[PDB]
């Protein structure tokens, strides 16, 4: 019932002092934890084994760990290890000290295009790495796109992730409900890598427009709009960006750009990408050029 | 509505008279929004000197920390608002307050090239070797 003040990994011998509470992450309580020797600080995800009923929460825990630990990329949350005691599962992740795009979004709403471009490029590069390693994230959203001290995006939260095991595999099952539901998830047809492109589409819309593309006050109406592809890009959005949104937010998953084609859109290869975002960009709009 | 919410919006927008009215009508000067921004944060980051002063005179918490660990002084320093930096220090802002990167207002001011701010922070006791 009580979380240890010191976390001891039986395997690696590393010992971690439990620090400040960061919040719940689903079923997990999360804390800043510091290595007693090296003094490095990490984000610790602590999941009570009592909440790991064998169904969708347990093997989900194993899947997140299996997938995440196999990953290493500039734009993926660092995985630093996992271990357990009789009562808890402990996951040691990279502490992302500038929060997530959710916090940014709440403060800023619509970003400037150069900002969106800066963030989106990193999101796409990160997701390209996943796809090339046969991983679909399936739950990309503002809250799991973390920022480090350099305001580099780190893709986190692999709780809905799956590994494509063979070519042309159609996934039919998720161990939870994604934030942005792709049309093909609403359908019986199954789904694949294109669900991440859909979510990146939603994210790009939200970053540029300042509100989600489909969401209304009624889930039924929302789901209906998704399946009918009913959304509107405001007229002040620039054509290249608008066009790219339209390419991603299409019902037919085969009609969307692959992640590589997405990375290579005019939106990224032209238009300004700042060398640096000033730290003011977490709170107020920045001036450019 | 909630006077707190109204006071947050007025401090952001730089509405000097609205801020005074709301404060006279009992608005909580220490109201927080959904990322821990107080009226003082919002005024400070937006360069609203008059509102910063009004809030401080009425006992606004000078070292309130937002969801990033930013105090109003962090936000003023990073945006280059010298006069706001000065007044925050005058009301006893912690010149070595750490955000969640272990950065003080001096670190942030230096990184943004606001060198006049750096010199003022140094004048009021900023420690270059401050560490979390
Ligand atoms: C580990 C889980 C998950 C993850 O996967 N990673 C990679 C992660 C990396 N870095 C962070 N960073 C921080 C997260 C929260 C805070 C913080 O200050 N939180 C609150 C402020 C309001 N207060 C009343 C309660 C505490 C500071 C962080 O960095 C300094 N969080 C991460 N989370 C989040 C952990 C809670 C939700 C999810």
């Amino acid at each position: 019932k009580e979380i240890p003040e010191v976390l001891v990994d039986p395997r690696s011998r590393r010992r971690y002092v439990r620090g400040r509470f960061l919040g719940k992450g689903g079923f997990a309580k999360c804390f800043e934890i510091s290595d007693a020797d090296t003094k490095e600080v990490f984000a610790g995800k602590i999941v009570p084994k009592s909440l790991l009923l064998k169904p969708h929460q347990r093997e989900k825990m194993s899947m997140e760990i299996s997938i995440h630990r196999s990953l290493a990329h500039q734009h993926v949350v660092g995985f630093h290890g996992f271990f357990e005691d009789n009562d808890f599962v402990f996951v040691v992740l990279e502490l992302c000290r500038r929060r997530s795009l959710l916090e940014l979004h709440k403060r800023r709403k619509a970003l400037t295009e150069p900002e969106a471009r800066y963030y989106l490029r990193q999101i796409v590069l990160g997701c390209q790495y996943l796809h090339r390693n046969r991983v679909i994230h399936r739950d990309l959203k503002l809250g799991n796109l973390f920022l480090n001290e350099d305001l580099e995006v780190k893709i986190g939260d692999f709780g809905l992730a799956t590994k494509v095991e063979y070519d042309g595999e159609r996934k039919k099952t998720l161990c939870g409900t994604p934030n942005y539901i792709a049309p093909e998830v609403l359908s019986k047809k199954g789904h694949s890598f294109e669900v991440d492109v859909w979510s990146i589409g939603c994210i790009m819309y939200t970053l540029l427009v300042g509100k989600p593309p489909f969401e209304t006050s009624c889930l039924k109406e929302t789901y209906l709009r998704i399946k009918k592809n009913e959304y509107s890009i405001p007229k002040h959005i620039n054509p290249v960006a608008a066009s790219l949104i339209q390419k991603m937010l299409q019902t037919d998953p085969t009609a969307r750009p692959t992640i590589n084609e997405l990375l290579n859109d005019e939106f990224f290869t032209s238009g300004y990408i700042p060398a640096r975002l000033p730290i003011t960009c977490l709170t107020i709009p920045p001036r450019f050029s | 509505s909630d006077l707190g919410k109204k006071l947050l919006e007025a401090a952001r927008a730089g509405q000097d008279d609205e801020v005074r009215i709301l404060i006279a009508n009992g608005a909580d000067v220490n109201a927080v929004d959904n990322t821990g921004l107080t009226p003082l944060h919002l005024a400070a980051v937006s360069g609203h000197l008059e509102i910063v002063e009004v809030l401080l005179k009425h006992g606004a918490d000078v070292d309130a920390a937002d969801v990033y660990g930013f105090t109003p002084l962090h936000l003023a320093a990073m945006t280059g608002h010298l006069e706001i930096v000065e007044v925050l220090l005058k009301y006893g802002a912690d010149v070595n307050a750490f955000d969640m990167t272990g950065s003080t207002p001096l670190h942030l001011a230096a990184d943004e090239g606001h060198l006049e701010i750096v010199e003022v922070l140094l004048k009021y006791g900023a420690d270059v070797n401050a560490q979390d």
